[PDB]
């Protein structure tokens, strides 16, 4: 029995080793299904199909890399389903034709619940399958070591989540005033997350942000941000807890604060940036 | 309360219409229909029937005893409240001393003032259950569609497609949800979840029937199908969810108490003489210790420090949380068997910041008990220890007994130092098996069970901005010697706006051999401080990202990109980056990715091009949600659980404020994509963007939705014209302040001067009635049809 | 910079809050009846009416104080009382500043002079009253007078 | 008694309404406020409309009067018009105490409302830069060629200090310059919001 691949690599009689590269799905989210079709990669034929019948089956299969670290699943062979990575001998396949035929082997791999980042790196071996070939004419047995590798990188969708109302404004009522600002953040994948505020400051404590108005700024007053009735200094990560599909409210309120001496009038304006930090 | 008409004008006749404003102007009608504001705080608006009696206006507005109790009044604090029947009128004027009630028909204000003694103490931010709106009877669908056209050097004819559908119903208080997925490759269906949920408000619990998952706080989070009754902290008040020690104190007199932390005030109040216990302090977490300062009237001050530390498995004093789940077990793997299991977990709080918790798990082939105590040591920190006993049986029908012990430690050393986050140690014996491994197969990763697990988390602060995160996980096994290791370190800094982050990760799996290292650096530079404030710059909000990676094995990867917005209201976002890879496996080239996603009033749409050395794929995706209710079917952005149905018949293209392009649909309806659960939600429309011929009655609405519910936000609009009428009577101007009411609509106005009257929301033609004393005129006015184009209309009409 | 919040809002310089002090008449036709001449009145309606300006603003420097009301037919420089059955004929109210200088009633805006004001501190302005008449007999009874003082800001 | 929110209220052309705060301090009394707009010449022209033209107030809380636009674009576009907004406050009295003879005054406050046409040439902040002065034999004439209404005060020419005056755009305002006045003249202008801009010195044209 002689086995060949799409490339120049081939398995001669008496067994041997060969490497085959397969391009898998490049985009797969959480709970997605990955299919690796080894049938369209290796074709085997019988050396003496006229009188010798070959029995070819997958003896064992070992997963390598992210396939054994960030995925699992099943292996389909002639309709039979076995584990992946495999631990049992696959069903025997009878080959008695001179013409080469595809190997009826495929892999259905699903990522683990901790999927994230590049699941399988391109240019690295994905699995190694050792197949035992036997014939009824004699007791000769051959071992074929097929190294299935990946040519295109596959990155599981970790999940990039944005904040509602980018570039959102608010207005204070008069000098004595207080206004909550609407800012809700949601993420499709539950994870720990925090937010910290940045901007220009006025005092040493980094509490009151400076007034950067252009049309006669009112000196002696600035804008403060409070969460749950508490002053939030700039550059101070605040734990938002575990945020899931249901959006959580940041719960920030805009207030006034005193910076200098005499209080002028006419305009205040402060630019505040917010930035998220994961873990 | 009499006003001299000579002040208003020098004319001897002047106007008698000031007589309506001289006294309290009591409304003769019983149905006041005025919003009630108790203790200067608005509660709700409803039709209130006023009964004749000894009142300031002569009519006492009848209020239900249950309604008063829900508003904040205490039945026990006022004598005679329990004696009166539920349907009997509550005489707050007589039964409650120093109670003032006033009605204003013009302002539609029901001003109620009651003493603070009659009101019971409540936690900050408490919302009465009455204001919680269960929702409306409506369907809901959410569709997401993604597609790929990846092309490679060999076999590049590939086209993948994913279609996720989420259906749901909100019949009454019951909520039903279902999920489905379609996968297309170059047409296999799939099924994920079916479930229903109900909120038991009196028990403050949730009942879930169908598929679901249990909390992983005590036992491993597992996926089940059956009935779950769980207590949630969402229904609790905002200032009472989490862990916060109860503070007791002795006050000599009417003193002022201030508790602060991290150099900032966290709470303050006034305390009458005697003993006071406070438990409304917010869940600080691990910010640091608390400082309590009490200032007496005489000036004496007492200051003391109370430690603060919270392990995740802690509860507030005098609080309980339970979770029971019963039914079949669905692992997600077709090989695993599906048995029946019943799990019940409970956590309870004891004074001096103690917690006790216990969990039971029963099945046909599994029996597990767990009992643990979480003690808040204080200055040292907080620690929780639990011990679990299991009597399991492997698929080979062999019984196995096992024990496990878990230690969790937390501390808050932010007082001139760094505060650790979690130190966890789990130790299991040779025969302790979790519920997952019991049903692997009928008649395998069960060869080795977890023996020792160590988790370490450290957060260090350098300067004001520099932060260092350290995480470490170490896992052993019984029999074998391979150890799983996961280490992560990270430095985060920011000079003014530029963000620097440097990460170093080490990974060593159990079955795999060889440790893998990953050192990455990322720099973010916003293109805002480098440019002046120009309205039409078109380059604002853009930023550049620099990423560098190193596997330490000889592979270099670099990425440089710019991202920003290119639309008027930031409805569009673009991000273009170019990469460069070399070494390692040998593959090298110039990577590139250009993505563009637009969020609109119909549905999000994203298009992305990726170019590499030999791989190129095109992402095209569209996502959107649809809501079906009694009034019709409205499209919109993907509805994220709680959603508010903005209703405004009359405003066609009105835009919701403080939202990313959420515009009203063609009929005027709209759906808010993200809404906060169990909290006050404010919805406001930009009146500037509203039609010039339509004026909104109110531009701000408040709604408090429950989770998984749809809440209507009413917004009434008037499409009438604004008119400046010059009414004359007997060839003379009308008196000052004569009240004019339109018969066609509900509009009304007051005479300004020289017989001029301003009316809003008036039709092209119609009749009005103006009265000042004891209906003097009934006038009519017809205008040309072309007057609708004009913003303002001025005309004159007499009376008979 | 995932999202930027632009806080905005103006602060306005508040004006001066003024509350007039009601002037009560308690002559009871004592001096007016004794005179019975009405040539220069009887100075019965004499009182130090005080107007308190507090709390004022930060930029309020100078304001204009004027008077206006119903001018007496008999004397153009005096304000007549409100006509009534019990109204005292031959009696009208006249006002003068702290320097005992009569302030014309219903005077033009440009006629009045600027009055200084201490910024940021409470202030009180005291003006004297007097009774005037030209030719009429005293009728005693109640006396009602209506007048308004204009506080023109800068 | 009644405190006005702002001493100066501005009105830009093309806008619909403007808001003015009114607060009460004498919580023990009830004050009724009526508002009206008046032309510079003194006539009661109804070119501006106040939506709550007359209403009472009890206790101590703040209300927001509203000003509309009813000019129909019938005003010059090269100059900002001037109007007077008047708020008249009338107090209350006890019914029993009304028998006793007494005289009660009324609170009326006047403020300047500027109707500013859109598309202004000179910058509103930089409008104070332009100023011209002419010294006569016994008087001083100030002329402001800028298309803005400039209010000047603290006019101190030398040791003597001239009385404050208001100048109109495209015109000259004359004041009585003292005989013993100095050469240099110091003036302080008032901006739109009411803040006191720093002092500046000018030269004769």
């Amino acid at each position: 029995f002689a086995c060949k691949t799409a490339n120049g690599t081939a398995i001669p009689i008496g067994g041997g080793s060969a490497n085959v590269y397969v391009n898998l799905a490049p985009v797969v989210n959480v709970g997605q299904n990955l299919v690796v079709d080894l049938s369209t990669q290796i074709f085997c034929h019988n050396d003496y199909p006229e009188t010798i019948t070959d029995y070819v089956t997958l003896q064992r299969g070992s997963a390598y890399g992210g396939v054994l670290s960030n995925f699992s699943g099943t292996v389909k062979y002639s309709g039979s389903s076995y584990p992946f990575p495999t631990t049992s001998e696959t069903p025997r396949v009878v080959y008695n034709s001179r013409t080469d035929k595809p190997w009826p082997v495929a892999l259905y791999l699903t990522p683990v619940s901790s999927a994230g980042g590049v699941a399988i790196k391109a240019g690295s071996l994905i699995a190694v399958l050792i197949l035992r070939q036997t014939n009824n004419y004699n007791s000769d047995d051959f071992q074929f070591v097929w190294n299935i590798y990946a040519n295109n990188d596959v990155v599981v969708p970790t999940g990039g989540c944005d904040v509602s109302a980018r570039d959102v404004t608010v207005t204070l009522p008069d000098y004595p005033g207080s206004v909550p600002i609407p800012l809700t953040v949601y993420c499709a994948k539950s994870q720990n997350l925090g937010y910290y505020l940045s901007g220009t400051t006025a005092d040493a404590g980094n509490s009151i942000f400076t007034n950067t108005a252009s049309f006669s700024p009112a000196q002696g007053v600035g804008v403060q941000l409070t969460r749950n009735g508490t002053i939030i200094p700039a550059n101070n990560t605040v734990s938002l807890g575990a945020v899931g599909t249901s959006a959580v409210s940041l719960g920030l309120t805009a207030n006034y604060a005193r910076t200098g001496g005499q209080v002028t009038a006419g305009n205040v304006q402060s630019i505040i940036g917010v930035t998220f930090v994961y873990q | 309360l009499y006003f001299n008409p000579r002040f208003l004008a020098d004319d001897p006749q002047a106007v008698a219409d000031l007589s309506r404003f001289e006294n309290g102007q009591e409304l003769p009608p019983g149905t006041y229909r005025v919003d009630i504001y108790l203790n200067n705080g608005y509660m709700a608006t409803r039709d209130v029937t006023f009964n004749t009696g000894d009142s300031e206006q002569g009519i006492v507005p009848c209020l239900t005893r249950a309604q008063l109790a829900s508003m904040g009044l205490n039945t026990a604090s006022v004598a005679g409240m329990n004696l009166l029947a539920d349907d009997a009128c509550v005489p707050l004027t007589t039964m409650v001393q120093d109670a003032t009630a006033h009605l204003d028909v013009g302002q539609q204000r029901l001003n109620l003032t009651i003493p603070q003694a009659f009101m019971s103490n409540r936690a900050r931010g408490y919302i009465p259950p009455e204001l919680w709106d269960p929702g409306i009877n409506a369907g809901l669908l959410n569709y997401n569609f993604s597609g790929n056209s990846v092309q490679n050097r060999i076999g590049g004819n590939s086209h993948y497609a994913y279609l996720n559908l989420q259906s749901g119903l909100n019949i009454g208080a019951w909520r039903l949800r279902d999920n489905t997925t379609w996968s297309y490759n170059s047409n296999k269906w799939q099924h994920i979840n079916t479930w229903l949920e109900r909120d038991i408000i009196p028990l403050r619990s949730r009942l879930t029937l169908g598929d679901g998952y249990t909390q992983g706080d005590i036992f491993d989070g597992i996926n089940f199908r059956g009935a779950q009754l769980a207590s949630d902290d969402n229904m609790l008040p905002d200032s009472q969810r989490g862990f916060a020690p109860v503070i007791h104190g002795i006050a000599r007199g009417t003193a002022q108490v201030t508790i602060k932390q991290n150099g900032y005030d966290i709470y303050n109040s006034t305390v009458p003489p005697g003993p006071f216990t406070i438990n409304d302090i917010y869940a600080a977490g691990n910010s640091g210790d608390l400082q309590v300062t009490i200032k007496e009237a005489d000036g004496s001050t007492q200051i003391f420090t109370v430690p603060y530390s919270s392990v995740p498995l802690l509860q507030r004093e005098g609080h309980t949380r339970y979770s029971i789940t019963a039914g079949e077990y669905r692992s997600g793997n077709a090989q695993q068997e599906k048995p029946r299991f019943f799990q019940s977990t409970l956590l309870h709080g004891l004074p001096a910041g103690w917690t006790i918790y216990g969990g039971t798990q029963l099945a046909d082939r599994y029996r597990a008990f767990n009992f643990g105590i979480g003690k808040n040591m204080g200055a040292l920190g907080a620690l929780s220890v639990d011990m679990t006993q299991a009597n399991s049986t492997l698929p080979d029908d062999s019984q196995h007994d096992g024990q496990s012990v878990r230690f969790l430690y937390n501390k808050s050393l932010n007082e001139s130092g760094t505060n650790i986050q979690l130190v966890g140690y789990r130790y299991s014996t040779s025969g302790y098996f979790n519920f997952a491994d019991t049903t692997y197969s009928r008649m395998y990763n069960l060869a080795y069970n977890k023996r020792g697990k160590l988790q370490l988390t450290v957060t260090q602060q350098l300067g004001r901005t520099s932060t260092l995160y350290l995480s470490g996980s170490h896992q052993t096994y019984w029999g074998t010697s391979n150890v799983d290791e996961q280490f992560q370190a990270g430095l985060n800094t920011a000079f003014e706006d530029i963000n620097w982050t440097l990460s170093y990760s080490l990974t060593k799996n159990a079955w795999q051999k060889g440790r893998d290292q990953m050192l990455a650096l990322n720099v973010n530079i916003p293109f805002s401080h480098w440019l002046r404030s120009d309205s039409k710059s078109q380059w604002r909000h853009a930023s550049a990202s620099y990423s560098m990676s190193h596997d330490l094995n000889g592979r270099m990867t670099n990425l440089a990109g710019v991202y920003g917005t290119l639309l008027e209201d930031n409805n569009l976002s673009y991000s273009v980056q170019t990469g460069y890879a070399g070494g390692g496996d040998g593959n090298s080239g110039s990577t590139g990715y250009a993505t563009l996603n637009y969020r609109g009033g119909y549905g999000n749409a994203n298009i992305g091009y990726s170019h590499s050395d030999d791989i190129k794929q095109l992402y095209y995706g569209v996502s959107g949600g649809v809501l079906a209710h009694a009034n019709g079917v409205t499209l919109g952005q993907p509805l994220n659980d709680t959603v508010v149905l903005v209703k405004a018949p009359g405003a066609k293209d009105a835009k919701v404020e403080n939202q990313t392009g959420v515009r009203t649909d063609w009929r005027g309806y709209a759906v808010l994509p993200y809404a906060t659960e169990y909290r006050e939600n404010r919805v406001a429309l930009d009146t500037n963007t509203l039609a010039d011929n339509v004026d909104l009655d109110n531009a701000v609405a408040n709604v408090v939705p429950t989770r998984g519910a749809i809440v209507r936000a009413e917004f009434k609009a008037r499409v009438g014209i604004k008119l400046l009428m010059t009414l004359t009577h007997n060839n003379k101007p009308l008196p000052f302040g004569a009240m004019v009411t339109s018969e066609s609509s509900q509009s009304s106005g007051i005479v300004a001067d020289n017989g001029q009257v301003y009316l809003s929301g008036m039709p092209l033609a119609g009749k009005v009635q103006v009265k000042w004393g004891e209906a003097h005129c009934v006038a009519n006015y017809q205008l040309p049809p072309e007057s609708q184009q004009q913003l303002l209309t001025q005309l004159s009409a007499e009376c008979r | 910079a995932d999202s930027t919040i632009t806080i905005r809002g103006y602060v306005r310089d508040n004006g001066c809050s003024v509350a007039a002090e009601s002037t009560n008449f308690t002559v009871d036709l004592m001096e007016n009846a004794a005179k019975q001449f009405n040539n220069i009145g009887a100075t019965t309606p004499v009182v130090p009416f005080r107007i308190l300006l507090s709390p004022c603003g930060n930029a309020v420097s100078a304001v204009k104080v004027g008077f206006t009301g119903v001018a007496d037919s008999h004397n153009a420089n005096l304000l007549a009382l409100e006509n009534t059955v019990s109204a005292a004929s031959g009696l009208g109210i006249q006002l003068l500043n702290e320097q005992q200088n009569q302030i014309p009633l219903n005077a033009p805006s440009s006629a009045l002079s600027w009055t200084t004001l201490t910024p940021g501190k409470p202030n009180t302005l005291n003006f004297y009253a007097r009774l005037m008449a030209t030719q009429v007999p005293v009728t005693a009874g109640h006396i009602n007078a209506t007048a308004t003082f204009t506080l023109e800001y800068q | 008694g009644v405190a006005l929110g702002a001493t100066r209220v501005i009105y830009p052309a093309g806008q619909k309404q403007v808001q003015l705060a009114v607060t009460n301090n004498d919580e023990n009394s009830t004050y009724l406020i009526q508002s009206w707009v008046e032309n510079a010449d003194g006539v009661k022209d109804g070119r501006f409309i106040v939506t709550p033209p007359l209403f009472a107030m009890k206790g101590k809380k703040e209300n927001t009067l509203r000003i509309l636009d009813a000019t129909n674009n019938q005003l010059p576009q090269d100059r900002e018009s001037l109007f007077w907004m008047n708020v008249k406050a009338i107090p209350s009295m006890d019914k029993s105490k009304l028998t006793e003879n007494t005289l009660q005054l009324a609170i009326i406050s006047r403020i300047k409302l500027y109707y500013r046409p859109a598309k202004l040439a000179l910058p509103p902040d930089q409008a104070a830069e332009k100023l011209r002065f002419r010294r006569s034999a016994n008087s001083l004439t100030l002329i402001n060629p800028t298309p803005y209404y400039l209010t000047v005060t603290e006019l101190n020419a030398g040791t003597r200090v001239l009385e404050n005056a208001l100048v109109p755009p495209m015109g000259e305002s004359t004041v009585k310059l003292p005989s013993d006045a100095g050469s240099n003249i110091t003036y302080r202008t008032i901006n739109d919001y009411g803040a006191l801009t720093p002092k500046m010195t000018g030269v004769m044209e």
